[PDB]
């Protein structure tokens, strides 16, 4: 009720856990499942959604709330990934060429972005803390950067001339730029195939979990060289057929979803503050 | 009120700072003049070649250009004559090669944003005859655009380099006076500065790698163009002498006394004179005023240059006076004592110990009346105790406060100022104000008391009677226990006592020259205090 | 928060990324403005009333009918420039509905199942290139009034080539739906509330807004402007001075992570 | 002004409606196309005798004629104790309209703005920029502390920014504390600095047909509708005419003596 304070709450130990939630969140809750082209195609089974709906439903949740959606691959999906479901699981097939884009991936949909726009054309833009990325996507998103002095001049670069600009992009899909803070850069983004937008990485989006089929530890959703966490929505397998992936899903959602937890942001509690 | 005299000393260094750019650099009615000008010039350029066949040029530089016009103000057909000359310029080059056959340009000037374009104007309005003796004077003008145009290099061979481009915008900033040198006489004119801002037309040079270069070169800066018109209006602010309220000069070329002395002569009888008409009460509110050197140098109605460098000039002559070199000479006396356990034998002390406060000298010595010793111990004394009422060591008010009191009240008064009397008479006023002044020392209840005329006085504060005067003992409380100014000297503070039986509050607060006592005396019309501030104050004749 | 979110404040009567703001204006606006570096121009007049540099964003869109396909607020402050044409009022009423408030929003599958609005706050938002929402109203056993459940041309039609429209049938009725699926998308919305950080500034016109869909009532909200114009620059240049009172009329606190004009739940 | 002590017990006086008709002038303004639908030479003097039956005496109304919005903003003289500005809608002049409320509604100290020389800025939300005169074409460039242009340059008026074109009257409003280089026609134009002090109390507007638009406020978040600004739906004039006369009593009740100790020059028509 009272939506835009944030006010300390005073539980005591020893009260009485309450019974398991976990049915009535299954029964209450939807579950997206988004899985590569190829799966579908090595299952090579018109009905296997119907199959794995009633897997669910063996598992508990209603035969209404399970949604599969498919992607083409990951640098296809890294375009505006719209996550709509309470529960979000995500097979990843890893590529041990495409650690960076996988990682980036992540890091967009593994956490909470609060993102305002920017016109490279019109302003000299920086990053203020090391929360603060510059996330760009689209069909081909190109960014260079120039930066400039306190004097406005460019450092190794020349304002005025984009082929001296240093090139941090190139054809991609999905890329988080990160520079030094505190430094105004010229920017020359491709924006007529891509949008970029100057993020803060507000916290983890815990509502959304990535399994990476068949590789290894490779994740770096922080773009801190210090750190490579390993959270517990970011899971590993190893496999051969994509029937037991979707068998090893369906008979440990209960413990994937217990690695997961509705939206902090959503829900009518975070009204307010950023988002319902 | 003696504070000032302290912050002109204080502040003398920057004087020297002033120096430094002045070398680099090289009753009356007040009268509005504000005209709506319309400035009118134009640049030259000197394009002197280098030998050769011709593919050299060994100069391509700015030259001041004049221009002469008429125009219409308010109906008045008025002739107007202008000076346009750059300063500040880069020298850009081009060097085609070693050969003789190569397009080289040894130096070519370019005026950027870090140049100025200087104007002189004048015309034969009244505006412009009136301003020798000058308040105020602030000209704002519309911002010009100055183009550079099209300029082709004269080689017989190949292709014609050509500049083009070039652009800057010229913004009013600043005007002044300054003088026009014809064949038989000088004019004064309105000399106005001017900022450049580069703008988008970059100059180019073709048949050279040159390409987007912005400024404004020195080639074709006209392009084309009669002149480069900036309309606007001054406001000027001219002071003529008059003499009554009902006559007012239509021109202002009167000469002054500072036109032809600069050694004031009779100015020293103005003050003298002024010294008149100066009331006793105000004297003592005025002088227990901080008189800072704003508060001190505000006042004055002064003409354009003159408030420009008030303060600098009083100080330029400020630290040559003989108070100033008293100072220097107490300051090094007091280092080199401190400086040596080597010389105690050199310098005598009339005290228990040596201080550079209680040391004798010279004294060449007044055979012409029978001095006593003591007289002139104390008397040698005390004119130091006047550098110890310029160094903070005093408790009361002082002396340097009535002088500096007069010397503002007769500077506003005066109706002779001038960047010359100023200077010179505030220093002269600080050396000759009250040549012959007391002070006094207390301690357990007896004060002891020393002139520069050489009067010595012992006594006790309960009952001012006077006691043997204990010189070695003056000394020694002299040096180091705060000294008071003897405003009420001893022999007007008997006086008092005896005439008007004082108070021991009253006769405490008049031992150490508190202000109030002392007013309070003043307001009753003691003639004994009033006496003896007439006395003061006629002492303040410089 | 959401463990103190049911909690009291309690306060004494005696007691005594920074933000950004865009501007959405018509593509009309800056053919009339006619120059190339007014967006410049304008940045340095709101660094004036204190907008950092990179701060104030100028989005463009077509009109008042492209506009309504699916809006994105994306600054902290949304200020809307909206023309005023006699012709489009309901539709601008309708993207001020969409814009000035709150919804939570369901997806649709007309061609399955009935669908009924359960109360006042019940609405159907349909948006895309092109919408012809057909309504046909059901009784108790499922058999249309004046119309055929079979037969599609007997459907009442509500919207025509709508590029937005929010469609309000009558309540605990369900109701067969015939929309153009393939050119425009309709969601079952429930408005939660005011949206206050946005502001809705008419050029032109009278007031004609009407952001609810009640008949009884028209409020006129403070986040609801309107001026009088001859020349866009002076429209810009009032924003601009005023910004602080524009401002005053928001509050910050309802930018949602996405800029999306509706949450959206599966 | 001095501190005016009343007791909250005293008791009403008499109507003064009577007075103040008897010692007061009624200025009605009204467009050429009234006169001409009306179409009748003696109307004046109809209209006054339905007021001396209202209680005006003859010759204290005053009747004058404006032949449009436009024409009738060029310096609006606004002559009786008592002024009702009969203001034709067209859905086209809106603001025009708007400006002349603005103008007629509300009490202006204006001061000479003296462009070719000088650079003129906006101090607060109370100054504008009252341009008046057969043709006044204003083209605005905003400055910096350098004097440079924000998008336009000083010494180029083609890259100055339109504000207003052929305008009888226009209200400027730029951002405050910003200077500004004006290029108006001069000629056929006269731009004044002003601020608007208050309430005009004497001057009443009604709006002839269409819907409520006036918005005598520049600040967006403010259209307020006060009492002196009137608004009747209408098919014919005699009729508005007779709305007019019937309720002068309210019209005037709606209207205050105007209060304001001025230094202008204008006639004025009083009793
Ligand atoms: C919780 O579970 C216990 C034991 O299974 C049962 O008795 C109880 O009714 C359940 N519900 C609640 C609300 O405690
Ligand atoms: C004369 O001068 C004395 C001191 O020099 C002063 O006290 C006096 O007021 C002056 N004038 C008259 C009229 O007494
Ligand atoms: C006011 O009106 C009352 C009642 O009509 C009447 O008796 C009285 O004489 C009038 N005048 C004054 C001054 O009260
Ligand atoms: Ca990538
Ligand atoms: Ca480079
Ligand atoms: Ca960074
Ligand atoms: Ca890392
Ligand atoms: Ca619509
Ligand atoms: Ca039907
Ligand atoms: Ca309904
Ligand atoms: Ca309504
Ligand atoms: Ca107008
Ligand atoms: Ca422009
Ligand atoms: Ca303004
Ligand atoms: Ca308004």
């Amino acid at each position: 009720q009272n939506y835009g304070i944030n006010l300390p709450i005073t539980g005591s130990m020893d009260t009485a856990y309450a019974n398991s939630t976990q049915e009535e969140t299954f029964l209450t809750s939807t579950l997206c499942l988004y899985y590569p082209t190829e799966a579908a195609t090595e299952i090579n089974d018109n009905s296997w959604k119907d199959t794995l709906s009633q897997l669910f439903l063996t598992k508990g949740w209603p035969t209404g709330s399970v949604y599969f959606k498919e992607y083409t691959d990951i640098a296809s999906f890294s375009v505006d990934p719209q996550l709509y479901c309470d529960y979000n699981v995500v097979l990843m097939k890893y590529d041990a060429t495409l650690q960076l884009d996988m990682s980036e991936l992540a890091d967009l949909i593994l956490n909470e972005w609060l993102c305002n726009p920017m016109d490279i054309t019109l302003y000299y833009y920086q990053q203020t803390d090391e929360a603060n990325k510059w996330i760009s996507m689209g069909s081909s998103c190109t960014i260079k950067v120039c930066p400039l002095n306190t004097q406005t001049l460019g450092i190794g670069c020349l304002t005025t001339d984009t082929a001296t600009f240093e090139e941090v992009a190139t054809a991609e899909k999905l890329v988080i730029t990160d520079v030094v803070d505190g430094v105004n850069h010229k920017l020359d983004v491709t924006t007529a195939t891509c949008t970029i937008r100057n993020c803060k990485k507000l916290g983890p989006r815990e509502n959304v979990a990535v399994i990476q089929v068949g590789g290894s530890d490779v994740l770096d959703i922080t773009a801190d060289p210090t750190t490579a966490p390993q959270t517990e929505r970011m899971m590993r397998i190893n496999w051969k057929k994509w029937w037991q992936v979707f068998y090893t899903v369906v008979d440990y959602v209960n413990q994937i979803i217990q690695a997961m937890s509705k939206r902090s942001r959503s829900l009518n509690s975070a009204a307010f503050y950023y988002r319902i | 009120a003696s504070l000032i005299y302290r912050q002109l000393l204080t502040n003398s260094y920057t004087v020297d700072l002033s120096d430094e750019i002045q070398e680099i650099g090289s009753l009356w009615k007040e009268m509005q003049y504000n005209r709506d000008i319309t400035i009118r010039f134009k640049f030259a350029s000197s394009i002197v070649k280098s030998g050769g066949l011709g593919y050299k040029w060994s100069e391509i530089s700015f030259k001041p250009a004049n221009y002469q016009y008429t125009y219409t103000r308010d109906g008045e057909e008025v002739t107007a004559h202008t000076t346009c000359s750059v300063n500040g310029m880069n020298d850009f080059n081009f060097n085609g090669g070693s050969l003789p056959t190569d397009f080289v340009i040894s130096r070519y000037e370019v005026i950027k944003e870090n140049s100025y374009v200087y104007v002189d104007y004048w015309d034969d309005s009244q505006a412009f005859r009136n301003m020798v003796y000058v308040r105020s004077l602030a000209a704002n003008l519309n911002s010009v655009i100055c183009t550079g145009g099209d300029y082709s290099f004269a080689l017989p061979v190949g292709q014609w380099p050509v500049m083009t481009g070039g652009a800057v915008s010229l913004h009013s900033a600043g005007v002044t006076l300054s003088t026009q040198f014809t064949d038989f006489v000088s004019l004064n004119s309105l000399r106005f500065r001017f900022r450049l801002t580069v703008e988008e037309p970059s100059f180019s040079i073709t048949r050279t790698r040159v390409s987007r270069l912005y400024g404004l070169p020195a080639a074709n800066p006209n392009n084309g163009k009669e002149y480069y018109e900036v309309a606007g209006r001054f406001s000027l602010i001219s002071l003529v002498p008059s003499n009554d309220d009902y006559q007012t000069p239509i021109t202002n070329s009167v000469t002054v006394r500072q036109d032809l002395e600069r050694q004031l002569g009779e100015l020293r009888e103005e003050f003298n004179a002024l010294s008149q008409e100066i009331a006793m009460s105000q004297l003592i509110d005025l002088a227990l005023l901080p008189l800072d050197m704003f508060s001190m140098f505000s006042g004055i109605k002064s003409t354009i240059d003159a408030a420009k460098s008030m303060a600098t000039s009083v100080m330029k002559k400020f630290k040559k006076s003989g108070l100033a070199n008293s100072v220097s000479t107490l300051t090094d006396s007091l280092s080199d004592a401190a400086s040596s356990i080597s010389r105690g034998a050199s310098i005598r002390s009339v005290g228990s110990s040596a201080s550079a406060w209680t040391d004798v000298s010279t004294q060449i010595t007044d055979v012409s009346s029978s001095v006593s010793s003591i007289s002139t111990q104390t008397s040698t004394i005390s004119r130091r105790l006047r550098l110890k009422e310029m160094a903070t060591q005093t408790e009361g008010m002082n002396f340097d406060d009535i002088s500096a009191a007069v010397l503002k009240t007769k500077i506003d008064r005066s109706t002779q100022i001038s960047p010359n009397t100023l200077p010179d008479i505030v220093t002269e006023a600080s050396e000759k104000f009250i040549p012959n002044r007391a002070y006094r020392v207390i301690n357990n209840d007896e004060v002891f008391e020393a002139g520069t005329d050489g009067r010595f006085f012992a006594y006790r504060v309960e009952t001012f009677d006077e006691i043997p005067f204990d010189v070695q003992k003056f000394a020694d409380l002299v040096t180091d226990s705060p000294v008071i100014s003897a405003i009420i000297d001893f022999k007007t503070l008997k006086n008092l006592n005896d005439n008007y039986g004082i108070s021991r509050q009253q006769a405490f607060n008049l031992l150490r020259s508190d202000p109030r006592v002392l007013r309070e005396f003043i307001n009753q019309d003691n003639p004994i205090i009033r006496n003896r501030i007439e006395q003061l104050i006629m002492q303040c004749r410089l």
